[PDB]
């Protein structure tokens, strides 16, 4: 599979829940 | 009526051309929604 290796080149590839659960609380 | 200013001269600022890359799918994609004020000039490969 050296056509998917090429179809994805320059492809480079829950915290934000965690600091506004706490403030919903407050 | 109003009383405007000049431009002074001719002086030449180049710039120059950074290093990474991006994929993100969202509007923000960076720090906030307009994405002509936020992307870096032009982007080396």
């Amino acid at each position: 599979s050296d056509y998917e290796r090429l179809m994805l080149l320059l492809s480079d590839r829950f915290m934000r829940l965690r600091f506004v659960e706490a403030w919903r609380k407050k | 009526t109003l009383i405007n200013q000049h431009i002074l001269k001719p002086a030449p600022p180049p710039t120059e051309i950074p290093a990474r890359l991006q994929v993100k799918p969202p509007q923000p994609a960076a720090m906030k929604i307009p994405n002509r004020p936020t992307l870096l000039g032009g982007s080396a490969i």
